[PDB]
């Protein structure tokens, strides 16, 4: 569907064109978002060195992604140093958090402008 | 028969690197089998003393990996039922392969047991059909503790899988990290779409690594 | 050796879209028993005139899932090849093999064929090995393996898979011992 | 009444012995049934097959299930005469040791050639094998070689008989006798 | 109970056309590894308001050519039995069989299935 979102872009909102997958198994979305993110490198990397560039905002939603990335790559971090110590429940909960923050991550992935 | 080993490069996604290798070539015959020669026909090549045949073994054999966990329990019954249950072999070169000699039914099947954490065990079963990987997990489950939680493994054990996770998040979360703090220097010095395209690019090559290791723990 | 020259130029040199001799990797469905299966269809073409007589020999070669497993996987891939005989200008063949669930649904998925021919004369006469000439590398990724039931043409009853509950190991095990849709989505410029 | 219906069904579709009895032997990875005719049933008026079908109350989920047929004719004591014709089943087992426990049941179906009528499609239930880890743990089904070399009951050659290749040869020696043959089994391949 | 007696009361009546449940075969040539497989697809079809529940199995064997010889063959026939659950009216199964050259290169035809 298009989905034009003008808190990304400075001027122009291009009316983005937004593709989801939603399923019942989390292995089949970590498919075709691994099958599609190839195809979108494909295509970005046939079109660069033709087509132009647009600028973005540079501000405001750019550090909000960056606050909320660096919460989690420290909450990530805290969490490989725990399972270098090896206290108790080894890696249950460990894995339903990760995958939790990998599902987080996924819903808005790479907007390409 | 030409034997043919190709080599392929996973990193580089331009397909650069397609190197080939002839090592050699196999001549068999009947009467060079007629002879014995190369056979493995078993009770008699019981004394294991020439690698090549283990290694034929290890390949031909149906395998089946499993994780073990006695979670409140140290767990050592594992070596008692190799060694006299079932009468095993340890092979002094590789002492991390267990041969059944039990002399019905799992003559000439291979274990192997590694004891991480001496709860959490990991046993691998090389078989020479699968009823007789069924027959060893019955009379296994037979021997072991209540709590002993059994698990088929189709692709490497949990522990490793979410090192494997942790690692690609860590990566794509740092790129992605690097990506902000390239944008917050040039409102120092509006963004360059070259440069957020060019970073998005590093950030998918991470987010295919993700999008793998998470395939991978989510049907486990 | 003449031919093999002539044909080794041709496919190297000439950096251009068409080549003389191509190896085209489809996927397809269909069924068995009960099941759907994966097959990949790899048609080996040969549009020129150099007919790859003798001694040339095919080995298309099937990649799983790529990453070092700690462990390992029962089969890290497969092999099949195929002496190519005569297949002379315009001719064609083809070789269906399957990809398809391996035991329990077990189809991790980027999986790719990789098409080579392979030249040696030690084949004919020697004197000195061999040659490997790479040739199509498709992926299959997901996208070509999703089926559309409620879409399709015929709008004919099919009965719904609904994939096995367990593997039968798995069952074993338990037998002989006694929620939201996950969402992922991507924006791009129109 | 359920009872009353149940024979009621069996009455609906319609007392000679047609079959003598069940057998069954693991050979590896292989099941193989067999059961014994009588004179009554003549193999050569009557194709016949033999299907295994699995109780739903265990395979809760659509495996089909195959089944090789193979007719054995062995004569007994030739040196009327007794002709012994068994016919036998061969499946894999693994896919069966999935509930480390099965039951299956045993048809035998017959279908006559001559008439073109398809008029007589009779059947029987031969019988149902349990088998299980238990059963093979203590051996008891298996064959498992050499040990059990002095072949005693035989249903264990019915099994072997069954479950192997087979391949039949014609040898013409056509400027000598033949002779050679008993000894190259008895001498030199050590043939009981 | 009461169902399957009306199914089998029903079958076994010659109504002039084979209503209640029917099962077709059509031979189909496939492609496997190189060779031409011939393979038969097997369709159940329920017309009749009768649904076949639990407590039913269909029996396929697959008959070889006929005269029972000097030399009993290899492999006689082929049989394939496969549980029926809750097949409902209008309602439908297939199953694909194999009857061809896996030995020899050798298929003799007159088969009956």
């Amino acid at each position: 569907r298009e989905v034009a979102m003008t808190d990304l872009c400075p001027a122009g909102p291009i009316q983005a064109v937004e593709i989801q997958v939603e399923s019942s198994s989390l292995a089949d979305i970590c498919r075709a978002h691994h099958a599609v993110v190839g195809r979108m490198q494909t295509m970005v990397t046939e079109q660069a060195t033709q087509g132009s560039s647009a600028p973005d905002l540079r501000v405001q939603y750019l550090r909000q992604i960056h606050a909320n990335h660096e919460t989690l790559l420290r909450e990530v971090q805290t969490l490989r140093d725990r399972l270098c110590t090896e206290d108790e429940a080894s890696s249950c909960a460990t894995a339903q958090r990760l995958l939790q923050v990998y599902r987080q991550l996924r819903h808005p992935s790479l907007i390409l402008l | 028969c030409t034997v043919l080993l190709q080599i392929m490069e996973r990193e580089s996604g331009n397909c650069p690197k397609d190197r080939y290798v002839v090592c050699g070539r196999v001549f068999l015959s009947l009467e060079d089998l007629s002879t014995g020669k190369y056979l493995l026909t078993f009770p008699k090549k019981k004394p294991i003393e020439h690698m090549e045949d283990l290694f034929a073994l290890l390949a031909a054999f149906h395998k089946s990996c499993f994780q073990i966990t006695s979670p409140g329990y140290a767990l050592n019954s594992m070596k008692v039922w190799l060694l006299e249950h079932m009468k095993c072999e340890i092979i002094k070169e590789f002492p991390e392969v267990y041969f059944c000699e039990r002399p019905g039914s799992f003559y000439g099947t291979l274990f192997t047991w590694k004891q991480r954490t001496p709860f959490e065990g990991i046993l691998i079963i090389y078989s020479r059909n699968q009823t007789v990987m069924f027959q060893c997990l019955h009379n296994l489950i037979r021997i072991l503790p209540i709590n002993c939680f059994l698990k088929n493994l189709k692709s490497g054990s949990e522990n490793f899988l979410i090192d494997n996770m942790a690692f690609t998040l860590e990566k794509e979360l740092v790129t992605l990290s690097s990506l902000s703090s390239a944008i917050a220097k040039h409102e120092s010095n509006k963004v360059s779409g070259a440069l957020y395209r060019e970073i998005t690019l590093k950030v998918a090559e991470v987010q295919l690594k993700s999008d793998f290791a998470a395939q991978k723990l989510s049907n486990l | 050796l003449n031919e093999a020259m002539n044909v080794s130029c041709a496919l190297l040199s000439s950096g251009t879209g068409p080549r003389p001799i191509s190896c085209t990797t489809s996927t397809t469905w269909s069924r068995l028993q009960t099941q759907d299966v994966l097959m990949a269809t790899c048609v080996l073409e040969n549009s020129s005139s150099f007919s790859l007589d003798q001694g040339w020999t095919l080995c298309i070669q099937v990649l799983t899932s790529s990453c070092a497993l700690d462990l390992d996987s029962a089969c890290s891939a497969i092999t099949y090849t195929i002496p190519v005989d005569q297949l002379g200008p315009g001719a064609r063949r083809e070789v269906t093999l399957p990809l398809g669930p391996g035991e329990n649904g077990g189809l991790d998925l980027p999986v790719t064929v990789s098409c080579t021919l392979f030249y040696s004369l030690r084949e004919v006469v020697g004197g000195q090995e061999g040659v490997c000439l790479p040739l199509s590398r498709h992926t299959v990724d997901m996208l070509q393996c999703l089926r559309f039931p409620g879409l399709a043409p015929p709008h004919t009853r099919a009965p719904s898979p609904l994939g096995p509950t367990r593997d039968p190991v798995a069952t074993f095990l338990e037998t002989c011992r006694e929620l939201p849709p996950s969402v992922a989505s991507i924006k791009v410029s129109a | 009444i359920i009872s009353k219906s149940y024979k009621a069904l069996i009455n609906l579709v319609q007392s000679e012995q047609l079959v003598e009895k069940i057998w069954y032997r693991v050979i590896d990875d292989s099941l193989v049934v067999g059961v014994k005719t009588t004179s009554s049933l003549k193999l050569s008026l009557n194709d016949v097959t033999l299907s295994l079908l699995m109780d739903q109350a265990h395979d809760s989920r659509f495996r089909l299930l195959k089944c090789q047929n193979r007719v054995i004719k062995l004569s007994t004591n030739p040196f009327k005469k007794e002709c012994v014709q068994i016919i036998t089943a061969v499946t894999s087992l693994s896919p069966l040791l999935t509930f480390s426990k099965f039951c299956c049941t045993v048809l035998l179906q017959i279908m006559e050639r001559e008439s073109g009528n398809c008029p007589k499609d009779r059947y029987v239930v031969c019988g149902r094998v349990f088998l299980s880890l238990e059963d093979l743990s203590t051996g008891k089904y298996l064959l498992t070689f050499p040990k059990k070399k002095p072949i005693e009951h035989m249903e264990d050659l019915f099994a072997l008989l069954a479950a192997f290749h087979k391949s039949c040869f014609q040898i013409t020696s056509p400027g000598y006798a033949l002779n050679s043959m008993k000894v190259w089994l008895l001498e030199h391949m050590k043939c009981e």
